[PDB]
């Protein structure tokens, strides 16, 4: 019933939906039932269509990266950058440094693409770090997020 | 398969509402009828059963052929067990166990007594044989509850259904 | 409810059987062929009274065939339900559409509707089991309910029990 | 799903009280079920202590998910996993991670928790009924085997015990008409007869409840100074108006009978006989 009235709702609504934030804007569900559900849909994220920074369909819907720790898929992708400049607040930023990391613009000179920098950060310490400041067991959490970056969907 | 007595019953155009069967209306159709003919042709009456009855003929005829059976030299399950069939040997073991389990009056001197009183009876006269089968049957304590149970008996108000209850409350072995 | 009735059956012997023993033989037949058979203008054949002094009469020989047929009359023990009418029984089974029980050789199958409400059906308990407050009627439990309707069959009669009325339910 | 299999639950939300007793049922549970997995992991994981209080606490936190969060199993698997594995450095300090639980442990989780909101309307029944019995002395079995209540069997035994030790006082709490024979009308006029006080100087209820908790002999049953075809015959004489017994055989088997159903609803010799089956019995066809 529930499916049926989604699917139902979504064609009335138009032809796709744009990202997973909307599920819950448009009035398509609930909260728990979202939440729920939230990682386990997904959106084919395009880079055709990632040419505009302000693009509404975020890469991470694309991903088992749950939408609640879309922030903490944002720190770390700043993490391996390296880049210090960036504040743990400017989501904007964050959205480009994913932006650069996932889809570079110029292609990297070697064969190592800027997602496989991520194995140079160390798990244990940002989990470490994140159960001191908010109480949060999330190694594996932080481990499937260094996995979707590294390949969106990878066949289970 | 088996046919009854009865027969004949050729069309007609008149329908009838007493046709149907209904145990509040007292209405058996023909073939339970209060009107049978035996072999003879001679004038029947509809002979009801209540469980004793039932269980005294069915117990007698069993262990007499049993014993028939044996040359003529008590156990439920091996009185069962004579009988020829599984499906017959099954529905007599059930009918033995219902019988068992709710036997009012294992007693054949008890049964008769209750008989006597639910016919010899002067308001018993009028009462139908299945009125009769169900009040041995049932076992019921109250006038109320006999009437609600029995529909037939609130229409006969000339019963003294009180002390004929408590009659066969006495008689009922507790 | 029991009854005694003068039942009538037609008897068909192959001439392979024509010996002195013709009688007894037709009368282990009839025996074999009448007690415990289900028939549904009449109910269950439950006994046969008398059983080994039935008279056979003579038997007509079928033109063609050969083999001679007869009349067999006899007096049973039949029991049949009937619509309205209130009877003792025993559970047999308890399942969510309703229960089952039996009264002698007829399975009689009660659905919810018919039951009261506050005889909620409580899967949990064991053995799962229709109970109330002050009532419990499961598996083996003594049950009074009073036959609604009754269905025929070939060689089955399905009947339909209530206990939604007063004097009904557990006993 | 969890609306399905809520559907039959009309009160859910349970107290906090209720809410940890459930966690202590349902933890109780798996450590009886799971038995062989935790010995093992205790066996092969004896250097880490108290392994199994970290599982007692992830199969807490687990309902808690369930229940307040209502969260399906497989988010919890993919988002909240690490609850259900407890990483331990080994003397090497090697990372070693322990998979306490799996998805088929979660659905345990969530069969576990739809039991115990059924039983727990049981006990709440059984509550309801021993308060409105309203004794004057709080009866120690009773208190005893509610304490220890775990299964539904032990609330059928409590009912039992309570229904045949205050079958006058159940049956008035009910009239507090369907004339359903009590089963129990036999032995309330047995209580009302005379013969009752026979029936006590057989052995003290009291006694015989502590001596059988304790297992062993606390007291000593004394015996009466008059045998029990005496004492029976002598009250009958003496008290042939109310004596409803027609001859002092029938008194006697009617003790017996009494004395029987007493020992019958004692709910000790029940659990030791249940516990005793469920451990050392065998199955014959």
């Amino acid at each position: 019933r529930k499916a049926a009235g989604l699917i139902q709702s979504i064609q009335r609504i138009g032809s796709n939906l744009v990202n997973r934030a909307h599920l819950i804007t448009e009035q398509l569900t609930s909260k728990t039932v979202f939440l729920n559900m939230a990682s386990f849909v997904y959106i084919v994220f395009d880079p055709d269509v990632e040419r505009n920074p302000q693009g509404e369909m975020d890469l991470l819907d694309s991903t088992r990266i749950h939408p609640e720790d879309y922030s903490l898929a944002r720190k770390m992708a700043a993490d391996a950058l390296d880049i210090e400049d960036i504040d743990d607040d400017d989501e904007s930023a964050m959205r480009n440094a994913i932006y650069e990391m996932v889809f570079p613009r110029s292609p990297p000179k070697d064969e190592d693409d800027l997602t496989f920098k991520l194995d140079e950060l160390i798990l244990d310490d940002y989990a470490t770090e994140l159960e001191r400041k908010h109480q949060l067991k999330k190694r594996s959490t932080l481990q499937i997020i260094k996995e979707e970056l590294q390949s969106r969907y990878r066949e289970i | 398969v088996s046919t009854s007595t009865v027969g004949a019953r050729r069309r007609r155009a008149k329908q009838q509402v007493d046709d149907e069967e209904n145990a509040t209306l007292l209405r058996l159709g023909p073939e339970f009828a209060l009107k049978q003919y035996d072999h003879d042709g001679n004038e029947h009456d509809l002979i009801a059963l209540s469980l004793s009855e039932s269980r005294l003929l069915i117990r007698e005829a069993l262990k007499a052929r049993s014993r028939a059976r044996n040359g003529g030299v008590i156990d439920d399950d091996e009185l069962a067990k004579v009988t020829s069939g599984a499906v017959a040997n099954g529905v007599v073991k059930k009918t033995l166990d219902y019988l068992n389990t709710f036997a009012r009056f294992k007693d054949e001197e008890t049964c008769t007594a209750v008989d006597q009183l639910l016919h010899n009876s002067s308001d018993c006269s009028v009462l139908h044989p299945f009125e009769i089968a169900q009040l041995s049957s049932l076992g019921c304590e109250d006038v109320d509850e006999a009437i609600t149970l029995i529909p037939s008996l609130a229409a006969k108000k000339e019963v003294n259904l009180q002390r004929i209850l408590d009659e066969l409350n006495r008689l009922e072995d507790p | 409810m029991f009854f005694l009735k003068d039942l009538s059956l037609i008897l068909t012997l192959h001439p392979s059987y024509f010996g002195p023993q013709m009688n007894q033989y037709l009368r282990e037949k009839l025996l074999t062929d009448v007690e415990g058979t289900c028939t549904g203008q009449f109910g269950y054949i439950v006994t046969v009274l008398d059983g080994m002094n039935i008279d056979v009469g003579k038997g007509r020989i079928i033109p063609g065939s050969g083999s001679a047929e007869f009349e067999v009359k006899y007096r049973a023990v039949v029991w049949k339900p009937f619509k309205g009418e209130v009877v003792d029984a025993i559970v047999s089974n308890v399942s969510p559409i309703g229960f089952f029980a039996d009264v002698g050789p007829l399975n009689v199958f009660v659905s919810t509707r018919l039951i009261p409400d506050n005889l909620v059906y409580n899967p949990s308990n064991s053995p799962p089991a229709y109970m109330s407050n002050d009532e419990l009627i499961t598996k083996g439990s003594k049950v009074r309910l009073k036959v609604v309707g009754t269905r025929t069959d070939v060689n089955e009669i399905y009947a339909i029990g209530s206990i939604k009325e007063d004097f009904l339910g557990a006993i | 799903r969890f609306q399905a299999y809520r559907k039959s639950i009309k009160n859910y939300k349970l107290s906090d009280v209720d809410y940890s007793n459930e966690r202590d049922w349902i933890v109780e549970q798996l450590k009886l079920e799971k038995r062989d997995f935790l010995q093992h992991l205790t066996q092969a994981h004896s250097s880490v202590a108290h392994l199994e209080e970290k599982f007692e606490a992830s199969v807490k936190k687990i309902v808690d998910f369930i229940a307040i969060e209502s969260f399906e199993v497989p988010f919890i698997w993919n988002h909240r996993r690490d609850y259900a594995l407890h990483t331990y450095n080994d003397d090497s300090n090697n990372t070693i991670i322990v998979k306490l639980l799996n998805e088929d442990d979660l659905w345990r989780i969530v069969q576990l928790d739809l039991d115990y909101h059924s039983i727990h309307d049981k006990k709440a029944a059984l509550s309801s009924i021993y308060k409105q019995l309203d004794l004057d002395v709080v009866d120690p079995t009773y208190e005893e085997f509610f304490g220890s209540a775990r299964t539904l069997s032990e609330l059928q035994d409590i009912d039992d015990y309570l229904t045949f030790n205050y079958s006058s006082q159940v049956k008035n709490l009910t009239a507090v008409m369907k004339r359903k024979y009590s089963k129990y009308a036999i032995y309330d006029r047995i209580r009302q007869d005379a013969i009752y006080p026979v029936v006590q100087s057989i052995a003290n209820i009291s006694q015989m409840r502590e001596n059988l908790a304790q297992s062993k002999r606390l007291h000593q049953v004394e015996d009466p100074i008059e045998s029990p075809m005496d004492m029976i015959a002598d009250i009958m004489s003496t008290e042939k108006d109310k004596t409803t017994f027609i001859s002092s055989e029938k008194a006697y088997q009617a003790v017996k009978q009494f004395f029987s159903e007493q020992l019958s609803y004692e709910p000790f010799i029940r659990k030791t006989i249940r516990t005793a089956f469920q451990s050392f019995g065998v199955i014959n066809i």
